[PDB]
């Protein structure tokens, strides 16, 4: 009997480009600004269990380090699943207004890490780890997008291979360390703007991840960030650090910073941009 | 120790009972310590393994204090991630056994009313989700089940399903789902047995305003039926008129999904070797604009090959009376 | 529309 749409006010789609389905939006009672996800749940009609499944699983997150969920309204046949919003924007936005430190990459990279290592011991993955999905409130806090939250157990698909591990891609079993192959890649997108092969074709990518090489960090940077990322990006995933174990490694620990000197990049960004 | 690591906690789990504050955040933070070296033991620390010697220990020093009733009769007062600790300890306990017999069951069988508690936290919304990870890993084994069907509190659902939240709705109807479903032999024995009141109240989930309860029941309805367990139950269900009318009318909803939700309950009435006369009452004063329906209904789905088969079916059945 | 009555 409760009306969402009395009960929120649906603003700008967070769709600027992407899914026609999610808004930033206003908590009308609270004033507190939020992220609404509507469904259609008729087109959708592919298991509403899963749909659910796929909410049971994101309101069992409690950590700091992952997008907090808020709840879920039916309208007709309509759902409205309202998330945590973020002011700051995404590190692939940030990214847009020029590069980003050593020190502000493992900022980003430990906190990440940290959601990741809660993550991980839930028996839950993210799978959608990307610099599009490392997302900053304005005081500088990092967070995982709640999009990815999944359990290990487990349209039902990602857009493009090329955060994707070879294991993966091979409709290999498994688990938590490809995970952690996905951070490797962010890392590099991170360093480089885009991920390894960004101008290929998915398809050619696709075959080439597991048969090839796996990619590296190239350029001006510090030998620990480099070896960093090689650990990450091994073929074999019990060659993979945990994430816990990454949390203490030399690049991690050498350059982590104040997550607050991350707003540095948040106004670098807001003076960038026309409007 | 797994003796007293359950002593060490049972002091800090009476303390936060009917208490404060700066007593209150001291205790309820050593509850929490508790409650993770608690789970700790049964998830084998670093040590690769959860011994199975200390687990066997511990398992035993827990029915005694009885500490696990209270635990549930005061979930509210603990904290989020605690409240995830005392299903995941509890949800190991419940499985663990000899490999004989289940140790947990026969112990749940003498505290009778922890399980009834669970069900009562439906309708603390921050209770009521932890609640469901355990009734339904509690409704898992057969002697635990048997309890609830068969119980008064069994009719709560029926609003409890239809409850504001969403979620917890959901989370309810899951529950409700893997009741009349998991041991479908049991299931049986109790759905011919109580067909009257049931159906009287499962009546109304379908005439809800709320779309998923109105689908999901519906859907739920069609499994039940086309069931071996079940048998005597839908013959007894696909005779009485009223529920042929209401399926009827449900092929005209506003929603496609429902319509054809529907459509799969409404066959089982027309396949029917035995149909009874109100039923043939219906369907002969009907015969003209129904067959008229199915030639119309659903064509878009050309790919179908089983309802289309299904649906020419309907029309010879129907045509020829 | 169907016809019950």
């Amino acid at each position: 009997m409760a009306d969402p749409e009395e009960l929120f006010t649906k603003l700008e789609r967070i769709g600027k480009g992407s899914f026609g389905e999610v808004f930033k939006g206003i908590d009308n009672r609270t004033q507190q600004v939020v992220a609404i996800k509507i469904i259609d749940l008729e087109e959708a009609e592919d298991e509403i269990e899963d749909i659910q499944q796929e909410i049971t699983v994101l309101s069992q997150c409690d950590s700091s380090y992952v997008t907090k969920y808020y709840g879920s309204y039916l309208k007709g046949s309509k759902l409205w699943i309202i998330m945590e919003y973020l002011g700051g924007g995404s590190a692939l936005d940030l990214l847009r207004a020029g590069p980003f430190d050593e020190f502000q990459i493992a900022t980003m990279l430990k906190e990440i890490l940290k959601g990741l290592d809660y993550l991980h011991s839930e028996k839950k993955i993210h799978r959608d780890i990307k610099a599009a999905n490392v997302l900053l409130s304005e005081q500088g806090d990092v967070k995982l997008a709640a999009f990815g939250v999944a359990g290990q157990l487990t349209n039902t698909f990602v857009g493009t291979p090329f955060w994707m591990a070879p294991e993966v891609i091979q409709q290999s079993a498994y688990d938590s360390k490809a995970d952690i192959w996905s951070l490797g890649i962010t890392a590099i997108e991170l360093a480089k703007g885009e991920p390894p092969n960004s101008d290929m074709h998915p398809m050619r990518v696709l075959f080439l991840i597991p048969k090839n090489n796996p990619p590296t960090l190239v350029g001006d940077f510090t030998k620990s960030f480099k070896e960093f990322i090689d650990a990450c990006l091994n073929k074999d995933p019990s060659f993979r650090p945990t994430a816990k174990e990454l949390l203490k490694h030399k690049f991690i620990v050498k350059n982590s910073k104040k997550t607050s000197y991350l707003t540095e990049l948040i106004d670098r960004f807001k003076r960038w941009k026309a409007e | 120790s797994p003796a007293d690591i359950v002593k060490n906690l049972k002091e800090s789990m009476a303390v936060l009972e009917k208490q404060s504050d700066k007593k209150a955040e001291k205790a309820t933070e050593e509850v929490s310590k508790n409650l993770v070296a608690m789970k700790e033991i049964l998830y084998g620390t670093n040590e690769k393994e959860p011994q199975t010697e200390a687990v066997a220990q511990l398992a035993q020093e827990l029915y005694n204090s009885g500490l696990l009733s209270t635990l549930v009769a005061d979930l509210q007062l603990i904290d989020f991630e605690g409240k995830k600790d005392v299903a995941q300890i509890f949800n190991n306990i419940l499985r663990r056994q000899i490999g004989t017999r289940t140790p947990t069951v026969e112990y749940i069988c003498t505290q009778q009313n922890i399980l009834f508690m669970l069900l009562k936290g439906y309708e603390s919304p921050e209770i009521a989700l932890n609640c469901g990870i355990m009734l339904r890993e509690c409704i898992r084994h057969e002697p635990l089940a048997k309890i609830i069907l068969w119980s008064e509190q069994f009719y709560d659902f029926f609003r409890y399903v239809e409850m504001s939240t969403f979620d917890i709705a959901s989370d309810a109807f899951a529950t409700f789902k893997d009741l009349l479903t998991r041991h479908k032999l049991l299931s049986a024995e109790f759905l011919e047995q109580h067909y009257d009141r049931f159906f009287s109240e499962y009546e109304k989930l379908l005439h809800s305003e709320n779309y998923v309860t109105k689908r999901q029941s519906l859907k739920l309805l069609g499994e039940l039926l086309l069931d071996r367990h079940n048998f005597t139950i839908m013959t007894k269900y696909i005779s009485k008129p009223e529920n042929l009318k209401l399926m009827m009318n449900l092929l005209r909803d506003k929603s496609r999904n429902i319509q054809f939700e529907a459509f799969h309950v409404f066959k089982v009435f027309v396949a029917n070797p035995n149909k009874t006369q109100p039923i043939l009452d219906i369907l002969l004063k009907n015969q003209a604009k129904l067959i008229e329906f199915l030639s119309k209904f659903q064509n878009d789905r050309t790919e179908d090959e089983q309802f289309n088969d299904e649906k020419t079916y309907l029309v010879k059945q129907i045509r020829d009376l | 529309e169907w016809s019950f009555t």
